[PDB]
């Protein structure tokens, strides 16, 4: 009715937002019961890239994880995979977009990660960007844990090693269900046939360097026989240098 | 006695950066160049001009 | 192929603005008798989600709520 | 009475941070103990101000929660668990916390039974 | 849940994925 | 005019040889050799890779 006017108008301001102080209509979106239909008529499709870096900015600053998860889930990924695959780059103000929604961790991860590595349309560049992105951001270990369990868990493609081996770079201190998860993944690579690429030959090695500690004698011999049956003229001598160079417990 | 030390590594550092760039030196930001290089002159050819 | 010098120019940027740091600031809350009594010296917003926790900044004349945005005289 | 209380505090702390009912430090610990959402309180007996263990008492007397009182701060922080761990375990990151307030209980049959024990003795 | 397990030497998180 | 003398030998920038294992000599590096282009030969269609071919 007559808030629809306001928001028609606010809605017009979006579209050719690039700074200065946001209408204060826009800062209480989220103290809204019927939000959704709020953020239909702002027509989240047409903001402009500040424009929406500052909506994810507001969105992460006000709490309550299952509205920031539905936000990321149906704006900003999308907005995302058409922007790199248009432009081949991701924006300036869109990384920061995505910067302050890794101030949220938990909305994040089942919302911008999980589902891009579940799609299984997730294409190169896009993987290299989101997972400097993780890269970028210091996470928790908890959270982190739980995304590279379910990272192992699910079915690889190109894009998975890439965000397996740069949560893998964060070096954390990992839980051993999640060690069993992914010496279970890499075991489950012992009888492909299909040729891997040089990323999951550098995963696995980021993974040989780091968590040479934690390996019992069985996986230890079965990261062995996975180096006999799927061999690498340059890479597979590394990791079965550090292997043999390896202390347990 | 670590000045004349610091001060011969420091002829040292300058060594390697004249052999690896043979004559360039840094134009300075805060004085004007027409005033610290007052006495250059540019030649068409070091051997024939 | 050709190297380049890697001009090195220096520029002090070490002074950058930072807000001050209130160390302690939870003792202006509350007064605490010698009996035992707690006293409530900032008003306690009556808000729908935020209530019975929040305290009110408090201005040279109003209060203020810092999670709402409420508004006062 | 078969084991200590300085036992089962980490336990009941260990079960409050699976189920995330730990409220840690000053702010977080204060606010959610006047919400009357909050259990106990336990109070470092090193202390730099003493009207902060005047305000804890008055909390504590206020709304009838029991009071539990450890003697330094960084060992609090070593059985909550503020501390960064290795790969072996080795913690880096020294925090020591104040006031650390349980929230919720984990259902502990051993436990449980010594701190109320423990309380029926004090009360 | 697979079959190897770390067998020894302490768990110090249980790690909450529910 | 012009006539420098050794200008790139006294130019060019002084690069000092890799530590490296010293070399088999005599019979042993004769065995060497044969074992290298006769025992483990590596079939090839056309055999278009020499000894020293990089790139
Ligand atoms: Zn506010």
């Amino acid at each position: 009715p007559r808030v629809l006017e306001v928001y028609r108008g606010v809605r017009e301001v979006l579209s050719k937002y690039r700074s200065g102080k946001l209408p204060k209509a826009f800062k209480i979106i989220p103290a809204l019961s019927n939000w959704e239909q709020i953020l239909y008529v702002t027509e989240p499709e047409a903001w402009t890239a500040a424009a929406m870096y500052q909506a994810t900015r507001i969105f992460a600053s006000n709490l309550k994880e299952r509205m920031a998860q539905r936000f990321y889930n149906l704006v900003l990924l999308p907005r995302v995979r058409d922007d790199v695959a248009e432009y081949k780059r991701l924006n300036f103000h869109l990384y920061m977009a995505l910067k302050k929604a890794l101030f949220k961790p938990g909305a994040w991860f089942k919302g911008i990660l999980i589902p891009l590595c579940e799609s299984g349309t997730c294409t190169l560049r896009e993987a290299i960007i989101v997972g400097s992105i993780i890269t970028k951001c210091s996470i928790p270990v908890l959270h982190s844990s739980a995304a590279m369990l379910k990272i192992a868990e699910m079915e690889y493609s190109g894009a998975n090693s890439i965000f397996l081996r740069l949560l893998l770079d964060k070096k954390y201190a990992l839980p051993y269900r999640v060690l069993d998860a992914l010496v279970f993944h890499f075991l489950g690579f012992r009888t492909e046939k299909r040729e891997l690429p040089v990323l999951w030959h550098q995963c696995l090695l980021t993974l040989v360097q780091r968590y040479k500690a934690d390996l019992a004698t069985d996986q230890k011999e079965a990261l062995l026989e996975l180096l006999r049956l799927q061999p690498h003229p340059q890479l597979s001598p590394e990791i079965r240098r550090e292997l043999q160079s390896a202390v347990p417990r | 006695d670590e000045e004349a030390e610091a001060k011969m590594l420091e002829k040292y550092k300058q060594e390697r950066l004249e052999e690896m760039f043979p004559d360039e030196v840094d134009t300075p930001r805060d004085v004007a160049a027409r005033i610290r290089f007052q006495k250059y002159r540019g030649l068409k050819s070091f051997r024939t001009s | 192929a050709k190297k380049r010098k890697k001009k090195s120019y220096t520029t002090p940027k070490k002074n950058k603005h930072k807000r001050k740091k209130v160390k302690l600031a939870v003792l202006k809350y509350y007064k605490v008798d010698e009996n035992g009594k707690i006293s409530r010296l900032r008003r306690e917003c009556p808000s729908d989600e935020c209530g019975a926790g929040v305290f009110m900044a408090s201005h040279f004349d109003r209060h203020y709520c810092g999670k709402c945005c409420l508004t006062y005289c | 009475g078969v084991m200590d209380v300085n036992t089962a505090l980490q336990e009941v702390l260990k079960t409050a941070l699976i189920h995330d009912g730990l409220a840690r430090g000053i702010r977080e610990a204060a606010k959610a103990l006047d919400k009357r959402q909050a259990h106990l309180c336990v109070l470092a007996s090193n202390c730099d101000e003493p009207m902060y263990v005047k305000l804890v008492e008055a909390l504590c007397a206020e709304h009838q929660i029991n009071l539990i009182k450890v003697d330094d701060n960084k060992k609090l922080g070593e059985w909550v668990g503020l501390c960064k761990i290795d790969r072996e375990g080795k913690p880096r990151k020294v925090v020591g916390c104040s006031c650390v307030v349980v929230k919720d209980y984990g259902k502990e049959s051993q436990a449980k039974d010594v701190i109320e024990e423990y309380f029926k003795c004090k009360k | 849940s697979s079959v190897m397990r770390r067998n020894e030497q302490l768990t110090l998180h249980d790690e909450r994925f529910e | 005019s012009l006539a420098r003398a050794g200008k790139v030998r006294g130019q060019t920038p002084k690069v000092a040889k890799q530590e490296k294992k010293k070399k088999k000599t005599g019979r042993a590096k004769r065995r060497m050799q044969y074992n290298r282009r006769f025992v483990n030969v590596v079939p090839t269609f056309g055999k278009k890779k020499g000894p020293n071919a990089n790139s």
